């Protein structure tokens, strides 16, 4: 071994860390079609 | 709660239907409760009956 490796450089080095992803997410476009009406106390 | 509060608050009718029953509660035990009531806290010199 020449020099420091990456393996052992790693440990002082902070990983970029994401949200979790989520495989289910769809676009649901026939919420954002619709128009939505507000009700005052729950019946219409 | 959330659904059925407009044009009156479903908690708040609740709160002061319960109130009026405590209250009711309070004015009963002031006169029948055994160790601080007025009927139990009179004493027989004080306590006389009807011709």
């Amino acid at each position: 071994q020449l020099a420091l490796g990456d393996h052992a450089a790693r440990q002082l080095a902070n990983a970029t860390k994401t949200a979790p992803q989520l495989s289910t997410i769809t676009p649901r476009w026939l919420t954002h079609l619709l128009q939505w009406i507000p009700v005052e106390a729950g019946i219409y | 709660a959330d659904l059925y509060s407009s044009p009156h608050d479903q908690i708040k009718e609740q709160l002061r239907l319960t109130i009026e029953t405590i209250k009711e509660r309070q004015e009963s035990e002031l006169i029948n409760n055994p160790e601080y009531g007025l009927l139990a806290s009179v004493t027989d010199d004080q306590r006389i009956s009807t011709l």
